[PDB]
C-alpha cells in the first residue's frame, strides 16, 4: 500500500507492481533475538492483526560505553540472498525440530 | 584440561626408549649383578605425522575482522627467525582466537 499527503488529505493507494523481501535465516549466521522474550509474536487471539517488530542487535561495545570495539560486527542482511515477492507470489518454509526431552 | 587443549581417556600412547646396557670386562663369575658398563650414548631421527580435522568459517559479518598479523615498529631482528648467533628467538604468543562470530 503506498500512502501519499498532498495538504494533510493522506490517501493510501495499493502499488501492484511493488515487492517485500523475504528469506530465512537457515545457518544461524546472523544475531538471533527471538529467544530473550521480547514482544512482536502473533497474537493471543486469532483476530488481532499486528506490526511486526523491527530487527536490530548489540554488538560489543568498549569499557561499558557507547563506542565500539575492533571485534564489533556489523552485518548486512541484503547479502542474504532473498525471495522477492508480488502480490500473487507466497513463501513456504519447512523446519525439524531436534532430539529434546519432554518438558 | 587447565592449561588448555583436548582431555582424553586414552590419548597418544607413551613412546619410551632406553640404551640397552653393554657389560664391561669381568674375568670372575659372581651372584651380585654386573655394575660395570660401556658408557655409551644414541642418537637418530624421529618423525611425527598429524592429521588434523578443521572447520571452515562460514560468517555474513560485512565488515573485515581481526588477523594475527606480522606488525613491529622499528624491528632489530625478525621474530620466529635465528638469531645472528643461531638462536632462534619468539617475541610474542600466539593463541587461536581471532575470527568473531555472534552467540
Amino acid at each position: 500500500k503506498e500512502v501519499t499527503v498532498q495538504d494533510s488529505t493522506t490517501t493510501i493507494a495499493n502499488n501492484l507492481t511493488s515487492t517485500v523481501q523475504v528469506f530465512t535465516d537457515d545457518d544461524y549466521q546472523l544475531p538471533y533475538v527471538v529467544g530473550n522474550g521480547t514482544e512482536g509474536c502473533l497474537p493471543a487471539f486469532p483476530p488481532q492483526v499486528f506490526t511486526l517488530p523491527q530487527y536490530g542487535y548489540a554488538t560489543l561495545n568498549r569499557d561499558n560505553t557507547e563506542n565500539p570495539t575492533e571485534r564489533s560486527s556489523f552485518f548486512c542482511l541484503e547479502y542474504f540472498p532473498s525471495k522477492m515477492l508480488r502480490t500473487g507470489n507466497n513463501f513456504e518454509f519447512t523446519y525439524n525440530f531436534e532430539e529434546v526431552p519432554f518438558h | 584440561p587447565a592449561m588448555g587443549g583436548f582431555g582424553l581417556k586414552h590419548p597418544p600412547p607413551m613412546m619410551l626408549i632406553k640404551n640397552t646396557p653393554v657389560p664391561g670386562n669381568i674375568t670372575s663369575f659372581s651372584d651380585v649383578p654386573v655394575s660395570s658398563f660401556i658408557t655409551q650414548y644414541s642418537t637418530g631421527q624421529v618423525t611425527v605425522e598429524m592429521e588434523w580435522e578443521l572447520k571452515k568459517e562460514n560468517s555474513k559479518r560485512w565488515n573485515p575482522e581481526i588477523q594475527y598479523t606480522n606488525n613491529y615498529n622499528d624491528p632489530q631482528f625478525v621474530d620466529f627467525a635465528p638469531d645472528s648467533t643461531g638462536e632462534y628467538r619468539t617475541t610474542r604468543p600466539i593463541g587461536t582466537r581471532y575470527l568473531t562470530r555472534p552467540l
